């Protein structure tokens, strides 16, 4: 998965 | 009793999220922490025993933010999915699902009374939403780049926004015009913004390893907090106001600095995170720090000071 913020 | 510096200490690491962290709140009653992570859970944690208290699941994709209500009943959780959601933290049920953005949902707050909820998207808009029907109020075209963060003033009569297009703007929340456009020199992108808890000042940072306090009203830089890393991610900061009056934030050095608000000298530095420290949180009555980090440590840490 994944978050935009944490990319 | 005006302090001098404070001294953060480590007392909990809060280990559960299996992805990165994105977004670290304090309830405004000070009883709890909620977490959003890249693993698309909200939890949420006793904020003076670190004690896990419970998993909040429903988006289909990672969440970016999430955001309490004035009273402490509710969370708006913000995701890729391109939703937000509002939570019954009690219950952890999913009262409503608002749709609308057509891409990430990267930010999202409550006005102070609560009524309405603002986020900001990878859609380049900004979003207004009402609480109770779930219906979205206004779309701002409020950038021409993705929107970083949004947040309202003291009174829910502004919400200032934040983006890559370089901007900072305030807008009037009953009218959605652009009250003010705050534009600096080579306009690096804004990678985040809110208002002092007074709402007269907008802390911004930009991705050039800088935090600047402006007057909004004045057009005015007031103050440059520097000696931080910040050249990638969107990372919170915060006014710490319970003890000595200081900024904080994390960094991509996987410090947090604590910052004296007037003097702009960093006061400390909180070593323990093993990772971009995206999220720091500043306790409402309490002198207690948050802080969230990235893949490599998906941890919370809480910490606390005498001052």
């Amino acid at each position: 998965s994944s978050s935009r913020r944490s990319s | 009793p005006t302090p001098v510096k404070p001294n953060y200490a480590l007392k909990f690491t809060l280990a559960g999220h299996t992805k990165a962290v994105s977004s670290v709140k304090f309830s405004p009653n000070g009883e709890w922490l909620a977490s959003s992570s890249a693993d698309k859970l909200i939890k949420i944690w006793g904020a003076y025993d670190g004690k896990f208290e419970k998993t909040i699941s429903g988006h289909k994709l990672g969440i970016s933010d999430v955001a309490w209500s004035s009273d402490s009943n509710l969370l708006v959780s913000a995701s890729d999915d391109k939703t937000l959601k509002i939570w019954d933290v009690s219950s952890g049920k999913c009262l409503k699902t608002l749709k609308g953005h057509s891409n990430y949902v990267f930010c999202c707050n409550f006005n102070p009374q609560s009524n309405l909820i603002v986020s900001g998207s990878f859609d380049e808009s900004v979003r207004i939403w009402d609480v109770k029907t779930g219906k979205c109020l206004k779309t701002l075209p409020a950038h021409s780049d993705p929107v970083s963060a949004v947040h309202f003033n003291r009174d829910g009569s502004l919400i200032v926004s934040s983006s890559y297009d370089g901007l900072c703007r305030i807008w009037d929340t009953a009218s959605g015009q652009c009250l003010k456009t705050l534009i600096d020199d080579d306009n690096p992108p804004v990678s985040f913004v809110k208002f002092s808890p007074n709402g007269k000042y907008i802390l911004a940072a930009t991705l050039d390893n800088t935090l600047k306090l402006w007057d909004y009203s004045k057009g005015k830089c007031l103050k440059t907090y520097t000696g931080h890393k910040n050249e990638k991610y969107c990372i919170f900061a915060n006014f710490s106001v319970t003890g000595g009056k200081w900024i904080v934030s994390g960094s991509e050095d996987n410090l947090v600095y604590i910052w004296n608000l007037q003097t702009k000298e960093i006061v400390q530095k909180l070593q323990g995170h093993t990772d971009v420290v995206i999220s720091t949180a500043c306790h409402p009555t309490e002198n207690i720090i948050a802080s969230a980090a990235l893949e490599n440590d998906k941890t919370i840490k809480l910490w606390k000071s005498d001052c």
